[PDB]
This record gives structure tokens, sequence and C-alpha cells, in this order.
RNA sequence: UCAUUAAGUUGGGCACUCUAACGAGACUGCCGGUGAUAAACCGGAGGAAGGUGGGGAUGACGUCAAAUCAUCAUGCCCCUUAUGACCUGGGCUACACACGUGCUACAAUGGAUGGUACAACGAGUCGCGAGACAGUGAUGUUUAGCUAAUCUCUUAAAACCAUUCUCAGUUCGGAUUGUAGGCUGCAACUCGCCUACAUGAAGUCGGAAUCGCUAGUAAUCGCGGAUCAGCACGCCGCGGUG
RNA sequence: ACGCGAAGAACCUUACCAGGUCUUGACAUACUCGUGCUAUUCCUAGAGAUAGGAAGUUCCUUCGGGACACGGGAUACAGGU
């Protein structure tokens, strides 16, 4: 639409220190479910509690740093010439879709419970390997397509 | 039918297994505030005017 | 059910037919009919609108009211079901 | 026997592992669950070694489950022709609640 | 016990009659935890912004009176109850109160809805027949 | 869809025509007041109805009329809303109340302008010039916004005609409308004719603030 | 195609002319891509025709587009309305194909 | 133990202003808790607004009810003869009870 | 607050709930970059609230001849032995099949384990209807209270810890069924339920696609009306989480 | 257009049909009359209707009777949802 209609805030953590814990119950939390979202949460910094017993930012922030990429796409057209013109947005919208990212594979995966498979990619997230990485260079090989700017 | 559908439900029937009431302008069905023995529909009619505490701009 | 329910007038020839003759039909209206053991081994008609049905008993008939004696519901019914 | 000696799972309680079997539930599993003294038991793949010679007739209550069988049989198959307004709709295959087979009811009605 | 600052704060269906007690920053909501009236649920947390955190730090036994509402609705009592409140005790944290606001009780709520409309923004569904 | 400014006001906006309360029999004596308000103006028929508010009361009754006139409408001297009223008594059977009181200057009404015009209009006038006539003495006659409405209907016709001389600040979409308003309809061979009449001779009209 | 819906809503329906419908959209079925829904909704009325109503609706899988329209001959409308169709996908011709216009 | 209802579907009418003629009673006694707003009983309406087709829309009348207490512990018996005038309007739901 | 313990309930304490009956409370009001000059904009402080604080309403010249011949009616038609009725049950809801159509699931956040704390919450001493109770519950057995700012409703759920089923067509998932009972009413199949119980099918996340969702907004959880003897996932509003 | 009128028609409620089912019409305003308190309650049969009988109707003001119009002879036409 036209304007730049506000945002909203959630408060970050006094526990673990971070906003990403309220954002990360911002995209765990399902039907406002914010307790049992917490309890997923703190139980993911019980996670890192078990694996390492390190502060929540080791695995936290090197996941963060697998999980926000450089690089997005956009569809730009000359009248149908999709010339898929790229941009680089800031880190919480960066943020927020590597939130995407541990919510859709730190979700859909088939296992125990919600801090199992939620235990198999933040405990892969502290493995730092594999599909964040991946997650994101699916859209960083694409820049050299999208190396035109305005061209033709 | 205006008397089989008004005057019918005046006439005493067996019970309220039977004769179910509604408003005493034209018989219409359910949808009737027995709580107000008046029909939502032919109380719409009055509430052109209403004398109700109701706000009268459809809340 | 406690505080049973059960016909009047056709009550009245279960009590006019027991004693008398086991034979006829009824211009019956029973949705409020039921069956006792001494009814079984006679005939009573099902009230649907046009047929009586002329229906004897058997003690298979458990004490149900006219509205269900017979499926006298018309629905054709061997055109396109199931 | 055998009828408690019938198909052990492991794992389990006896409750689940008598509605498990064809019968014996929520009302009547539970309460020879405690008239067997079984409670959570088991969770064991063992179920007893003589609680079994309890639960033999004590789970043998229920008349039958054979007779569950011959029950819905014998019930139903005398239960033909009252009507047959009722056994018609039951054994064509409509759910005879009196029920509105009009769409839906869709896997039991017959698509 | 003593007579009351008269803290008159709320929000969202919820009554804070905050018992005011001039204190060391201790939290007893009608003589209880709220983390024993609603667990838990980080906003005894968010009692430190209504209070404890406010200017860093406003200490006093508050006696908390609620009751309505919820884990936002008597936690706003907690924000203008207990905020305000700590204005009743200390009338020199508007600092903080436009600093942060936690004032207003604004009572952002749904709309008096159009009957007809199951939550006024969401119909049945349709695809084109 | 066109908004009903007395639709609007003679609930809560205007008090009541019925500006009584009760306990439990609110609507059944509202209601059946209402029908003995169809007995008023259906038994008005050799005279003007103008406006009534029948009234239940400590009394258990107190009937609020108007009249259009006094001197022709309540009787020969004022006996006819009066036998008329007891009457009523024979009708309802209860303490019963006659209340003399003409809506002043019945041109500046709804009720009679459009009403008459329209038994005019079962007289056949030319309806173009019934409307610039009527409309032309009582916006005459003040009324800071008047217009009025005439639908069609002759002897197999289409729904509606135009409406000469609609005008006035009748600003209804706004929250200051005190109209007097009226419709009719006039059912004939040929067909039926409706008659709404805005006046707005007052200019605001919330009633419902008490102190 | 996928699915109709055939409907006489004054009169019976009788499919010689009901099948010219569906041979003419049988020619939506030479433009078609996937012929996702259609619909017939006919009215004819008394006083010996003075009108001829019709429709078929068009929920295709991108675009929906209806047709209530009329002839004196309830025939001349399947004719003169299903050509309408026919001319309506060569309105549809650019609109469908040519995303780009350059 | 007089104490007056003005129960009314609204107090915000003239009902209002018939806080005065128990005024009357107020005068020639004494000890008066004066008026009370009681709290609104509130009251709903959800009908067709148009007549017999297409039902894109509802109407909705909320008939509410403000009330009205005057509490004075001394009954004196010269307002029980202020208790035979009532003014205003014909019929609102009032209690005088002791 | 004199509390001073069935207890918010008291001989009492009184604005404390603010109770709703009232006024004042945010009007570019003020300021800076401004705007052709203005209307305005951008923002700042104040301001509880800031730029019509927010939410309903307020459907206009006019369109759709569509709906209202079952409120309302004229043209004519059957209007008088008939399309006007009294009774009686069966249809009206029936089902090969498509879309309208929400909830329930497929699952570990579930499902059992318990004890919460909440807005609502309106009709009512006409009726709601206790901790008096046979209970599996329908309902009795009692109806206490109940002209409601009494009372039974009104003690709603998630968050709470406790155990496991932590993996699967799954303590499943609830299609029925057969019943075995109660409530309603003169009568529960057509043409209401509800409470068991036993068997407990699909179903292991949903083509093409569609629609909705930028704030308490989706999502979500409850309450009442709503109709009414009986009977409401979607059916009105309100709010609990978010 | 489809949680649509119809936010509850167990069913005579219902629109409409079947059957019993009448024709001053069930419900009706209507001219006229031997003339009146219409009672409710019944009993009989019948599916109930609907028929028969019992007390259930033989004038409330100067008296026709208004009043319950009683029940009829009948223009009149309500009663098609």
């Amino acid at each position: 639409r036209k304007n730049r209609a506000p945002k909203r805030e959630v408060l970050a953590d006094p526990m673990y220190n971070s906003i990403v814990v309220t954002r990360l119950i911002n995209r765990v939390m399902l039907d406002g479910k914010r307790g049992v979202a917490a309890q997923i949460v703190y139980g993911a910094f019980k996670q890192i509690e078990e694996a390492t017993g390190n502060n929540p930012l080791e695995v936290f922030e090197t996941a963060m740093e697998n999980i926000m990429p450089v690089l997005e796409v956009r569809a730009r057209r000359v009248g149908g010439s999709n010339y898929q013109v790229p941009v680089e947005v800031r880190p919480e919208r960066r943020t927020t879709l590597g939130l995407r990212w541990l919510v859709t594979i730190a979700r859909n995966r088939g296992e125990h419970t919600m801090q199992d498979r939620l235990a198999k990619e933040i405990l892969d997230a502290a493995n730092n390997t594999g599909a964040a990485v991946k997650k994101r260079e699916d859209t960083h090989k694409m820049a050299e397509a999208n190396r035109a700017f305005a061209h033709f | 039918a205006k008397k089989s559908m008004v005057v019918k439900n005046q006439r005493p029937a067996k019970f309220s297994t039977q004769a179910y009431t509604r408003c005493e302008r034209c018989g219409r069905p359910h949808s009737v505030y027995r709580k107000f023995k008046l029909c939502r529909i032919c109380l719409r009619e009055l509430a052109y005017k209403g004398q109700l505490p109701g706000v009268k701009k459809a809340s | 059910k406690k505080g049973p329910f059960v016909d009047e007038h056709l009550m009245k020839k279960v009590e006019a037919q027991t004693n008398a003759e086991r034979k006829s039909v009824i211009k019956t209206w029973s949705r409020r009919s039921t069956i006792f053991p001494n009814f079984v081994g006679l005939t009573i008609a099902v009230y649907d609108g046009r047929k009586h049905v002329p229906v004897y008993v058997q003690e298979d008939m458990v004490g149900h009211k006219l509205g269900e004696f017979a499926p006298t519901r018309t629905y054709r019914g061997h055109a396109a079901d199931d | 026997a055998r009828f408690a000696g019938v198909d052990i799972p492991n794992e389990k309680r006896i409750v689940i592992s008598l509605t498990y079997v064809f019968g014996v539930g929520l009302q009547t599993s539970k309460k020879v669950l405690a008239a067997a003294g079984v409670s959570e038991d088991i969770r064991t793949k063992d179920l007893t070694s003589d609680q079994e010679d309890a639960i033999r007739r004590e789970l043998d209550g229920l008349k039958l489950e054979g007779d569950l069988r011959r029950e819905v049989s014998l019930n139903i198959k005398r239960l033909m022709e009252i009507g047959s307004y009722r056994g018609m709709r039951h054994r064509r295959g409509l759910p005879t609640r009196g029920q509105n087979t009009k769409n839906n009811a869709r896997t039991r009605k017959g698509p | 016990a003593q007579v009351q600052y008269a803290g008159t704060g709320r929000r969202k269906n919820a009554v804070a009659r905050v018992r005011l007690v001039p204190g060391t920053g201790k939290i007893t909501v009608n003589g209880r935890e709220v983390e024993s009236y609603i667990p838990h649920a980080d906003m005894r947390l968010v009692i430190n912004q209504p209070f404890a955190a406010t200017q860093t730090e406003g200490s006093y036994d508050t006696l908390v009176n609620v009751n309505g509402g919820g884990v936002s609705g008597q936690a706003g009592a907690i924000r203008h109850g207990i905020a305000r409140a700590l204005l009743q005790v200390d009338p020199d944290f508007r600092s903080a109160l436009k600093r942060a606001g936690l004032l207003t009780r604004d009572a952002r709520m749904v709309e008096r809805k159009k009957p007809g409309l199951k939550k006024a923004r969401k119909a049945s569904q349709f695809s084109k027949r | 869809q066109k908004v009903h400014p007395i639709g609007m006001r003679v609930g809560v906006i205007r008090d009541w025509d019925a500006k009584w309360y009760a306990e439990k029999e609110y609507a059944d004596y509202l209601h059946e007041d209402l029908a003995i308000r169809q007995l008023i103006q259906t038994k008005l028929a050799d005279a003007s109805v103008s406006l009534i508010e029948t009234e239940r009361a400590i009394n258990k009754v107190i009937v609020t009329l108007h009249t259009a006139k006094p001197g022709m409408v309540i009787g020969k001297s004022g006996a006819n809303v009066d036998a008329l009223r007891a009457e009523l008594n024979k009708l309802t059977g209860k303490q019963v109340h006659i209340n003399i009181v003409e809506i002043k200057k019945p041109d500046l009404d709804a009720h009679l302008v459009g009403e008459g015009i329209a038994k005019q209009l079962e007289a056949r006038i030319a309806f173009r010039r019934a409307q610039k006539q009527a409309i032309q003495r009582a916006m005459r006659a003040g009324a800071k916004g008047i217009k009025t409405q005439v639908s069609g209907r002759l002897n197999g016709a289409d729904i509606a005609r135009a409406e000469g001389y609609s005008e006035g600040t009748v600003p209804l979409h706004t929250l200051r409308a005190d109209i007097d308003y009226a419709w009719e309809e006039a059912d004939t061979t040929y067909g039926k004719l409706g008659v709404k009449v805005w006046i707005y001779r007052g200019e605001v009209l919330p009633t419902k603030k008490s102190v | 195609m996928i699915k109709f819906n055939i409907r006489g809503e004054n009169v019976e329906v009788t499919d010689a002319i009901r099948a010219y419908v569906e041979d003419k959209i049988g020619k939506l079925d030479k433009y078609f891509n996937d012929g996702h829904e259609v619909t017939a909704y006919v009215n004819l009325k008394v006083y010996t025709e003075k009108r001829a109503k019709v429709e078929v609706t068009l929920p295709a899988k991108n675009v929906t587009l209806r047709a209530e329209d009329t002839s004196q001959d309830m025939y001349s409308s399947i004719d003169f309305v299903e050509e309408k169709l026919e001319r309506q996908i060569r309105k549809y011709k650019t609109r469908m194909n040519r995303k780009p216009r350059n | 133990k007089i104490r007056i209802r003005l129960k009314a579907y609204e107090h915000r009418i003239l009902d209002a202003a018939a806080e005065k003629i128990v005024e009357t009673a107020k005068r020639t006694n004494a000890e008066v808790s004066g008026p009370i707003p009681l709290p609104t009983d509130r009251s709903v309406y959800t009908v067709i607004r148009a007549t017999h087709k297409y039902k894109d829309s509802r109407e909705q009348f909320e008939m509410r009810t403000h009330k009205r207490l005057i509490d004075i512990i001394e009954p004196t018996q010269k307002t029980v003869d202020s208790l035979m005038k009532l003014d205003l309007p014909s019929g609102v739901n009032i209690e005088i009870k002791l």
C-alpha cells in the first residue's frame, strides 16, 4: 500500500537475553500458545545445556549466521522479461526469514517431541552444517544470474 | 390461510407442542422473541419506528 | 421408559379385539402405539395415509409405534440408492 | 482358556491390552485391572505369573467375545424384519439413527 | 494493615486495586503470587517494567489486589495498576511514564461486530460457482 | 438503499412514542397499546390524525393523544374522542384518558401535507403542481430543508416517476436531522402512490442525554 | 471438459439444442486448456416470447466470465450468445496469450 | 430504610429529572446517600435488516438498563406524605422500598 | 479501611470497586523543516491519549427492472360445492452424485495425571434452579438462594506439576452399530436428545487450485442469549490466551 | 444463492399433497327472523374429526331485545400462505 505503516515490537529476553527468543516464540508459537512456545525455546537452550552447556548465543548466533543470507530475490519485468533483480534486506527481516527456516526444519521433522526434532535442528544447528547453509546458498548461487540490475 | 395461520393458533389446540406462538399481526414462523411476544420480522416492521431503548442504527 | 406411553382408542381395540376376535384392520393414527406379549398373533393396520397396512404380528414386533410398525415411509426405492 | 492368553502384546497396560482384544474395555477392563490388581502393568513384556490365573474367569465376565460376534449376529439376525424399517437401513448400509443421509456419511454410505 | 494509596489503574476487564505499601520492592498479589494466580508466564517479569525495572528501580511492597482479565488483561492491570500505583507511592516516575508510556490503559479490543459476520474480518469461503 | 431519518431518530435519538417504562410486560402493553394506536388512527376515520403517544403509567395507563385541530376532530364540542374514549374503555377496559392538543400548524406536518395532498391525488390532482404547491406552502412557511417523494403506478405503469421540487438542505447522512417525515401508499385501480415528506424546520435532534 | 451445470430455470430441458450448447462449448474445448467449470442458467417466459434469457458462467482455472444475454428465440440466444462466447475468446486471445504486450 | 430504585431502561432521559420529586423526600428528611448510578443491565436484539430474501446484513438493538438508588435510613413519614406525588414520566420502573 | 474472620460480611469501613449520572479530557492544540502565500505535510516536546485518540454508524446523486404477488396491493383469473377448511399420521429433512458447508482428526504442544484463575454471564423467585444426591449421566432425590450490583448459573479453557503412550493406522482416530438407561413432551425413526459401555472404519497433513489473514489481527478459548416442552460445531454479541 | 429466508415446522405447526373431509362456508362484514345466559362440563361412538344425547342457550333495559345476539332463513363476501 502507500505508506510505512508501523510495525509492532515484542520484548527481548531477560532469561537468555535475545529478542529472537521471543521472536522464536513468534514463529514456534501457534494458536497463541506462548507458554508452550517458551517451553520449547527454554527447552532448546536446555538442548544447548546438555550438549555444550555454553551460552545460548553460540549455537543460536552461529545458527543466525547459517540462516541469515546475504541476498534475496525479487520479480522485476520489462513486459514479461522477468529479470530476477535482487536485494539485500536488513537483519530484522533476514533474521525473520531465518526464523522461518528454523521453524521450517525445526518443525517439519517426524521425530518424537517438538524438542526432539527441534533437538535435531537446534542440535544440528550446533552441528552448523547441511540444511541451513544450503538453505541460503540456494539463493546465493543465483546471484550471478541476478547480475542484471535495470539494464534491458 | 391468514386465518388458518393467524386464527388457528388463536384457537385452542392441544398443547405448546402444537400451537407454537408468534406475533399477533401476521402469524409468521419462528425466529420469534417469546421473551417479548413478537416476531423478529414483524417486530422489525415496528423497528421502522422502534419503541425500544436499544440503539436504532443496527449495532 | 419410566412413565410409559401407549395408544388409547386402538388400545381399546387391543382390548376390543383381544377379547372378541383377532381379525380386522383399523383406520389407525398411531405415532403412539406399543405391542404387548398378549398382542402377538393378530392382524392390525398401519396408517400411512392411504393404505391401512394389513400386517399380522409376530413376537419380533417389540413395542414400537405405528410410525415404525412397517416401513410405510414411502420412498421409491429401487431406483438409485447406495 | 485361552482368553487372557490370547495374543499378548508387550509395552502396554492390560486395559489397552484388552481394548486391543475384541471387547473388554474401559469400564470392565479397568474394573478387572483393579479386580486382578494389575495397574500398569505391564510396560514390561511380562503380564504376571498368576494374575493371568485370576484373570481367566475374572476376565471371563463378558459373555462372550465370540458371542459378542454372535451377539451382534444373534441380535440383528433375529432383528432383521421387526419392521424391517431399521433392519433394512442397517444392513443395506446406512447408519440407522434415522439419520439425514442426503450428502454426507459418505464412507459407510458408499461413494 | 495501613491505609491505601489509591492506585487506580487497570486494563482489559481487570481490576488492580493495588494495595500500596512503602517497602523493599516486595511483590505479593492478592496475598499470593501472580505466578500462583496466572502461572506464570514471563509477565511475572513484565511486572518489572511496570514496577521494578521502571527507572531501575522502584522499591515498595505492593500488596496488589487484582481480578479479571488474564495473562495480558491483568498484566495490563500490572502495567497501569502497578506503574500508576508506583506513581501513587512516589510521583517521581513520569520520566519513565513519558520515557516509555505505561499509561492511557488503551483498551484496544475487538470491534462492535456487524451481525452476520463471524469475527467481523472473516467469511465462510467463496470459490466461484 | 436509503436510510430512514425518523427510522434512526424516533427510537432513542428522539424519545419514544411509547414514552414510558415497565418491568416485565413492557412489550405487552407496548404492542397492544400500538394496536390501540391503530384503533385511534382508524377510528379517526371522520377526522384528521396528527400524532398519538399512548402511555402506561403509575395509574397503569395515561393515554397521550394529539389532534390536528381541536375545533373539528375532538367532537361537536369535544365528545368524539371522549365518547370514543369511553368506547376505548369498552374496548380494553381501563381508566382511559383524553389529551386534546392540536399539533401546531399542520401545514408544517408531514402527515397532513403529504397525506392531504395524497387524498387530493385520490381526487386526481396534477402531482407536479401539487409538489410545487405544498412544498411551496411549507417552504414558504419556513422548513429549512424540505422535500417529498411520490411513486408511480398509473393504470399499469412502471415503479416510480420523478419528483419535482424535491429540494431543501436535508443533510440526511449527517447527524443533525430534525425532520417531520412521512410516507404513504395510495391504493387505487390505477395503482399505488408513495408520498414521503421530509420537513426540516428544526435543525438539531438528539433527545438522549440527561444529567 | 471438467464439469457443467446445465439449468433450464423456467422451462424443462431438452438435449438437442442443449447438445448444440454442448458442441459450441465443444468449441470452447477447441479454445480450452482446462475447462474447469461452466453453468447453463436460462430463462424464458410467457406472452409469445417477449424475451429469451440464457446464461452460462465460465469459471476457467484463471478467468471467470458469465453470459446472461438475450434474443427473441431461445434457439437464437443459444446461437448468438454462444457465438458471443466465441467472439469473447476472440477478445480473450491477447487477454490470455499476450502476457507480453511488446 | 427508604431506598429508591429509579430502575430505568435508560436513566438519561427525564427520569433523571425524576430524581427531584424524590428529592422532595430528601428534604423534610436527613442522612441522605444521594444519587447512586447503578450498574447498567444490557439486552440484545439481532434481526434481519431485509424482509425475506438477500440477507447480506442484519440489525442489532442493545436495550440496556441504567438504574438509580437513593439510600436514606430514616423514613420520616412526611416523606411518605411526599410519596403520594410522582410526576415524570407516566410510567417508569420505580421502586420505593423500606 | 473501625476490617477482624461463614465471611466482604458485620454494629460497621466508605470516593477504596470509582458504581455510572455528570462535567472537564487532544482541538495542528503549541513548536521546528516547511508549504507559491495557503490548505496541508514531516516530525518533536507536552499530551493519559497526536494528528478525524480508536471501534460501530453515515449507503449519495444513480445503477442493477432482482428480491419481496407467503406483511403490503391494484389489472384479471379460481374467488361462493373449494387453491376455503377440522382430524389423522406419512412426506416436507428422503439419496446413484457434484459444489454450498464447519468441526473433528491424522498427533507428543496431542492423549490421559490435576488444580487451577480469569472477562463474560442474561431471562428469572412466572423461571433460574445449592456443598441436601441415586449416579456412568440424562434427571430425580432437595431445591437452599433467587423482583439480580443477592442467587443456582457465573467454579470456562489453555500457562501449572504429577505419571506414562514418545511413534505406530498410534492409551489412538471417534464410522456406526447392538444395545442397557434417563430427560423432553400426549408421544424420540421419519420428524430431538443425552449418559454409558463393547466392537472404534477412514485418517499418517491434503491435486489443480481457491479464500481469508497489516491488531488483540489471524489464530485461539469460553460465556450467555438465539429458537424453544424437547432440541444450535457454523447461529448474535461479549470477552480469556496470543 | 446456500449455516438462505426457515436462529428448532417430533407431527395436524406445513407451505402442500394422501385419506376420513364439509359446503352459508373452520375462520366469515353481510340483509332477515320463532328468540335469546354462548356456559363449562361431559357421555356415546369414531383415528380423531365429526355426529347423537345430558344440565350445556330461552333476553341484563321502559322491556324488538342493545347486552351472550341465541340458533336459523339468506343478499353479501372475507377465507388461495
